[PDB]
């Protein structure tokens, strides 16, 4: 295929999160929550995140709650059968913001944007792409590409013409940390939670691991010891032969 | 020395309660100190870390 | 074709004097260091050929194979590309 | 008489993993068989756990297996671990196959543990071919769709029958329903066929790397090979390890995140990484049909190995024109895996085709004309 | 020599189903075994063919299994013949456990056959008790409560295994679906069993109706008694086929063909029918745990059978007073499973009591006693 | 427990699916899915009931098009991703008369009317009961029964208070093949018609029986024939013995 019909491929970026013993970057993962909420959330769900999830990761219980009380949900019905609404609690889902795929391809000219909860996993590169995606808006679409009409170039993505708009300018987001809210920062962000996102067991993961490597490699070298030492009178064996 | 043998190895009933008591040890003992090294290798960056300020 | 301990289908096997010593009495690691290095590396070279001859020719193969392929689809390859279809 | 000797079913035991005598020189290659048996255990508790919280209905099932992931206490672990146990099951496969192939395990007098053999590789193949499809992301539908089109392929009735396996006239919830059922049924199908072919070897015994009898010269299965197999164990768990904790998508299709769509399709549609050489013989083969039963024959040829191999001499260890030839045939069945993953352009296409002429011809016209010369050269070289 | 019994394979089969030597003179009490073993067959189909409609989500599985009975063709035969051949199996066990303790079979030297036999009998209890829940009607539901609240019985520990088992606080979704995957396996485990079971009886050969010795006239398993097996299995079908298709629902509880209501507690929760005599000992005794321990004890007594049997003599066909005890000790276990579906209601509470004493007082007081003083009446009656 | 709390027991009627090679009469069936359509709609559903059940057992394809065509139901979102209805097919499941389980208590004084699809076998006594329970309301309860507010003494029902009030009433219905609609053809009528949806197999249940007993019959014979054809050599056994 052609390079172009490939997407180019997204630069290795070193994550906090890359290397086998670390974790994510918690104040990073909270920042990346803040672009989300204030930037992608106008146009992708997070349906698999509940309120509970970002408990102890980027916020605590009661800001969490605080998320979640803010907004309406189905509840059952009342006696009369009719229907009613409810205060979120942190069982609830992050709510989508539109109703279903038609309501939504509606608003973006026809193209319908991913839910995001997998999309770091669901995407080859991870971070790195959903960085470089989100940073890689030319000015400019190098001459001779024709884009479809609501189309906007970006070489990363497959084919080059992309139906999300750049989203990411400098200061969109103030965040409540007073880092500098640069293109790059919210993207390093943004793309650092939606990792998490997709992976939450990831820091957990990682530290039984080495726990697993550690015990493994010790039972690795002592049954090389022991089988050594059961083997010794088998490699050891001598022979005199006599011919009768 | 060969006393550590008599009480310890000698008896399967002995060595095998040796084990067992040593990975209990052992799994109480590395479970925290994998936890206090896991938590400066990645230091200020779990929640643990960012916690304070709320 | 195989039997059982006592009756395993040996010929008779006669004037053969087996001799080993026990584990304990043993030095599980004896001559590590030498196998580890002299013995490798005899066992190695004696079989080198026979890996690296086909790995060589296939990865030259697919090394051909994957550089035309992409060269097909540059600009540069576009009339190659056409003929080739 | 000792116990384990007296009793009926201690003796079975003991005559399968205690007294069994084994030849005193089987290399590492030989612990293949116990690494399958530990994937065959990992893959039997891992799925049935899997399935206490996995929901088979497609409105439901991409969502459940989300839920593992996310909610189910170590439910990433039994994901993980069932996944790529999956794929470190064909690695182990494959390895114990080669291990048969290069040695001569598949001569008289063991054709019967070989072809039993080639039985369970193609249970495998199914059970790991439903498995993949439960999870129902992109991967698993069009993955199901285009291998069960292949059925389409069989003359008169094939359409027919396609229509039967998926319950529908699509890939859809009645597929995936069945696809559930029979993917747990079909290890327990493959642990049978396993357990056979053991029971047939164990007339003959194992064979060895040397290729001659090893009834002079026996050494008890435990404690020897016991505690030679607990160090492939431990380098096995090292290797699960490093890809279940720290790259666990690394043997993955990321188009697998992505739940199901019928509408649009991927990119390339290509099979887990274990059936792609299979899928380049299938390509190689122009007609529909004639692809379809090339595929087939490719893994049920290995049937005809005991016949095709006229060596008066078992297994390639003191044979090096038969080495080479064999050096040539797995590195040309590993370039038959990457063309199954590139896409069809050229210069892959001829490629692919010369590259399934190889594997054929290799059991068809190269081993037996190596064979019959190297019998040749024995006898005249050593007169 | 022929190939029946030159290949090991060809020879294991040959071993059980063909040369194997028998009695000439088993009747058909002899023929429970292969009931059971066309049971187990039946029950293996017909559930993995459920299992490809049935969905074990708790917001589906009552639907699904209405969706067998309307949409799936021949669902509805399918779902008839495995809730009647569960039945059918304990009729069929219950027989063939009662065949057992006349003629003696637990007796030296058929211990092991039997207490194997003691756990395939628990494995089945188990096995269809997970697969009753699944249909998650009222019944399963509460029948699944009311059960699964006895381990909380257990000292200490006994609310969080409850709590376990459930995954969850009630019974509901997480229960449903492992008892999914659970009941699916199960009867795998019970195969595996029952075939140790027939691999320990082979060391001794079948016991026969005179509890003598058969050494001295065998007859091969094939032609004589296939054919006899034959016309039970004719006769089973027809028992088979006037429930599953002229009266399916006989032996069923309307109830559970309302969906499960946590709220709603259904009038009376009972076991299914072959349940029922274990229900009526666990009533009898007043204390919780006293009562699970009694309701297990009834089932683990069975192991002691060898022991507390002292007679000389194996079986009873010669023993008249012996044979009046069974006659007794058989429709007192029928009793108690009457008493296991009545109201907790005089006069049937002290009633209840009495027939558990009398069910226990027959393993350990009565048998050991009618054996030992039938054997002075033999030794003195015969001089 | 005193009778009272179990209900008199419904009367053995003789109901034409009753006899092993027995269908149910389909005229009853049509006539009771009116009597349905007309009396118990009004309050209780048949949810498993689609309309292509309908069609070849008591109505051609076009009458149950005509029925489904007349409702409307739910449609996947139009293409602003707003709401549709669209007409029913045959496909579609008779649609119930309360939206939910509160609606439907609402409309009947906190009593639930259960879905109707499978009461026939839910119930112990199954047609006999429905028959029984619809026929059965006393003018005046048996003296010294106090029923609860909004209840009805009905003998059948367990407690003899129940819910639904009597419903069948002379000519509550007009049949449409001039059967006189009496309380008691029309509760046969409704009865006969709740068994067919709760078992909508039995027809062909019965008939596939029929050929199974007969082949498993003469199988039994025949297995009879050839076992003690195989056995006579083992039967017919003499013995000489002369001590040694
Ligand atoms: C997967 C799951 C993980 C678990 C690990 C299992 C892998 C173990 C195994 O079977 O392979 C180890 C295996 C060691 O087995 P071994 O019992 O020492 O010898 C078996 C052969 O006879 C050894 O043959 P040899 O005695 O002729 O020695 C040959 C070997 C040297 O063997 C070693 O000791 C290494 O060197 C090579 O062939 C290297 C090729 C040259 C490349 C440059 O290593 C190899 O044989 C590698 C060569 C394969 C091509
Ligand atoms: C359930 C699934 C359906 C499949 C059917 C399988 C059932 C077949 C079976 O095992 O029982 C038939 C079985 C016929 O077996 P057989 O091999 O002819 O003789 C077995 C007896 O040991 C031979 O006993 P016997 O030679 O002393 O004959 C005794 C039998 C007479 O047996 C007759 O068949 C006549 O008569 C009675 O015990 C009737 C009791 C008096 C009631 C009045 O019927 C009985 O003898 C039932 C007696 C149980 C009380
Ligand atoms: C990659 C190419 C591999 C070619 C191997 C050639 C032999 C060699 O050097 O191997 C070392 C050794 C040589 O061992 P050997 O037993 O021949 O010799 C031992 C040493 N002498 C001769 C002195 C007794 O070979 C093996 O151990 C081969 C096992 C084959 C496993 C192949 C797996 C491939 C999967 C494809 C499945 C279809
Ligand atoms: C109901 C009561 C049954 C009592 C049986 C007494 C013996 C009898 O008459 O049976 C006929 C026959 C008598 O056979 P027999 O073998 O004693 O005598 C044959 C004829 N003679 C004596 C001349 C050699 O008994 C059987 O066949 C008994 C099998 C018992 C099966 C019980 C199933 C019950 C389930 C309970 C599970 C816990
Ligand atoms: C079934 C799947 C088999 C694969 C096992 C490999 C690792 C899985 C263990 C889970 C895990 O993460 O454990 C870590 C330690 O690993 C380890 O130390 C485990 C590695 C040990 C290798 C295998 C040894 C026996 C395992 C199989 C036997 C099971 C049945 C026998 C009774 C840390 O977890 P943690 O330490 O926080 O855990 C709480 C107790 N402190
Ligand atoms: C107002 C619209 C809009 C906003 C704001 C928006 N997106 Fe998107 N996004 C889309 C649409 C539409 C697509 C689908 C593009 C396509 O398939 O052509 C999309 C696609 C994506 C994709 C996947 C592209 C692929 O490979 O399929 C990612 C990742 C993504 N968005 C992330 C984000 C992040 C992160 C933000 C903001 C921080 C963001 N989006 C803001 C509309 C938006
Ligand atoms: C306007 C209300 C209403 C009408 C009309 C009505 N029902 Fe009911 N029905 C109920 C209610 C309410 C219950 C629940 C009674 C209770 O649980 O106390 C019920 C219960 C039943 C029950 C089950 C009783 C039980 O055992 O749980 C059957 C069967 C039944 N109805 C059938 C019918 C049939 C047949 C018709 C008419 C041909 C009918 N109903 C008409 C309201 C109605
Ligand atoms: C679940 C898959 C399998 C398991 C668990 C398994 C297990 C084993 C075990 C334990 C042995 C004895 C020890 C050993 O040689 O490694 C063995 C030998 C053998 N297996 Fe497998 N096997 C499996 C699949 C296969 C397949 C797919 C083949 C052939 C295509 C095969 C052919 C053989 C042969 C021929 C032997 C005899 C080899 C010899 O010892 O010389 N097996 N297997
Ligand atoms: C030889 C044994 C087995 C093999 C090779 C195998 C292979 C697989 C594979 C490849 C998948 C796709 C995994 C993924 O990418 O998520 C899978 C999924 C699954 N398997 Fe198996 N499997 C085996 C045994 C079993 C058994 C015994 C069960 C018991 C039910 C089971 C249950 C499942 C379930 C529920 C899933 C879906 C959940 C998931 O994707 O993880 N498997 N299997
Ligand atoms: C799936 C359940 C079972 C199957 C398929 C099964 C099958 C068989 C078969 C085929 C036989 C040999 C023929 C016969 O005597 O009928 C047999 C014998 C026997 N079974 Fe079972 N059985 C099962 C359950 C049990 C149970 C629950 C027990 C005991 C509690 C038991 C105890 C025995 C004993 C003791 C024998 C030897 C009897 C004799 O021949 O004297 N079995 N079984
Ligand atoms: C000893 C073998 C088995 C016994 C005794 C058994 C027993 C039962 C019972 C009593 C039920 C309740 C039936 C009802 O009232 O509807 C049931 C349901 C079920 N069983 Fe089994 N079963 C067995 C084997 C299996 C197997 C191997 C499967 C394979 C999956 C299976 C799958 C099911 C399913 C899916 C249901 C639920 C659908 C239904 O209720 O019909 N069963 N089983």
């Amino acid at each position: 295929m052609t390079a172009a019909e490939h997407g180019l491929h997204p630069a290795e970026y070193p994550w906090p999160q890359n290397g086998m013993l670390s974790t994510f970057d918690h104040a990073s993962l909270r920042r990346g929550y803040q672009v989300y909420k204030e930037v992608c959330a106008a146009c992708h769900s997070l349906d698999r995140i509940a309120w509970r999830n970002l408990v102890g990761v980027t916020h605590t219980t009661d800001e969490a709650k605080a998320f979640a009380e803010e907004l309406e949900y189905d509840d059952e019905p009342d006696d009369e059968g009719n229907p009613r609404k409810r205060p979120g609690k942190l069982a609830d889902y992050i709510p989508g913001p539109y109703p279903n795929e038609q309501a939504a391809r509606a608003a973006n000219q026809g193209a319908l944007p991913p839910d995001l909860s997998l999309i770091a996993k669901a995407r080859h590169g991870g971070a790195d792409y959903i960085f470089a995606l989100l940073t890689g808006y030319p000015d400019e679409p190098p001459a001779g590409v024709v884009l479809a009409p609501g189309m906007n170039y970006n070489p990363y993505f497959p084919g080059g013409g992309i139906g999300m708009a750049r989203t990411l300018f400098d200061g969109v987001v103030e965040y409540e940390d007073g880092t500098p809210a640069t293109t790059s920062q919210m993207a390093k962000d943004v793309a650092a939670f939606l990792t998490w996102a997709a992976e939450p067991e990831h820091d957990e993961r990682k530290k039984l691991g080495l726990k697993a490597i550690i015990v493994i490699s010790a039972m690795l070298g002592l049954s090389v010891y022991i089988k050594k030492f059961k083997w010794s009178p088998i490699k050891n064996r001598k022979f005199i032969y006599n011919p009768p | 020395a060969t006393t550590f043998y008599n009480v310890f190895v000698k008896r399967n009933s002995a060595f095998v309660a040796t084990i067992l008591a040593s990975a209990f040890v052992f799994d109480m003992t590395f479970e925290t100190a994998i936890d206090n090294f896991w938590d400066r290798i990645n230091a200020g960056k779990q929640w643990k870390d960012i916690r304070h300020k709320y | 074709y195989m039997g059982w301990w006592g009756h395993m289908g040996s010929p008779p096997q006669k004037g053969i004097a087996g001799y080993t010593i026990s584990p304990f009495a043993a030095r599980p690691f004896a001559g590590v260091v030498h196998a580890a290095i002299f013995n490798t590396f005899r066992r190695t070279k004696n079989q080198a050929l026979f890996v690296i001859l086909p790995v060589s020719f296939f990865y030259y193969v697919w090394t051909q194979a994957s550089e035309k392929n992409e060269w097909l689809y540059t600009k540069a390859g576009r009339h190659e590309l056409a003929k080739a279809l | 008489m000792a116990l384990r000797k007296k009793n009926s079913l201690l003796n079975m035991a003991n005559s399968y993993v205690l007294d069994s005598p084994q030849p005193s020189n089987l290399n590492y290659f030989w612990n293949f068989g116990s690494l399958l048996a530990l994937c065959l255990v990992i893959q039997l508790a891992t799925g049935i756990t899997l399935a206490m919280h996995y929901t088979s209905h497609a409105s439901l099932a991409f969502d459940s297996v989300e839920h593992i992931m996310r909610d189910v206490n170590f439910g990433w672990f039994i994901r993980y671990a069932h996944a790529n146990t999956a794929s470190f099951f064909f690695i182990c496969i494959y390895a114990h196959m080669g291990r048969n192939i290069y040695y001569g395990s598949y001569k008289t007098p063991r054709v019967l543990p070989w072809s039993i053999g080639v039985i369970i590789f193609l249970l495998l193949i199914i059970t790991a071919f439903m498995g993949y499809v439960l999870v129902f992301g992109q991967m698993s539908l069009w993955g199901a769709t285009v291998i069960c089109n292949l059925v389409s392929a069989i003359p008169w009735l094939g359409e027919d029958i396609v229509h039967f396996l998926w319950g529908g006239f699509s890939v859809g919830n009645p597929t995936l329903q069945r696809f559930f059922a029979l993917h747990y049924l079909m290890p327990f199908v493959l642990a049978v066929f396993a357990l056979l072919h053991l029971i047939a070897l164990h007339t003959a015994g194992s064979s060895n790397p040397l290729g001659i009898t090893s009834n002079v010269d026996k050494l008890s299965m435990h404690p020897y090979y016991s505690f030679k197999d607990l160090i492939t164990v431990f380098a096995f768990l090292l290797m699960f390890t490093l890809f279940v904790f720290f790259s666990p998508d690394k043997l993955g299709h990321p188009d697998n995140y992505i739940p199901a769509n019928p509408m649009v399709t991927p990119a390339s549609i290509v099979p887990e990484w274990y059936l792609l050489p299979f899928y380049a013989i299938l390509r190689a083969i122009p007609d529909k049909l004639g692809g379809v039963i090339a595929m087939v024959a490719a893994i049920l040829i290995l049937l005809i190995l005991p016949i095709v191999d006229r060596s008066i001499i078992r297994g390639n260890a003191f044979k090096p024109i038969s080495k080479l030839l064999f050096g040539f045939f797995i590195c040309n069945f590993l370039l038959l895996g990457v063309l199954g993953q590139v896409h069809i352009e050229p210069p892959f296409i001829v490629l692919g085709q010369i590259c399934t002429i190889f594997y054929f011809s290799y059991f068809l016209i190269l081993l037996p004309m190596v064979s019959t010369i190297e019998n040749i050269f024995f006898y005249i070289g050593s007169l």
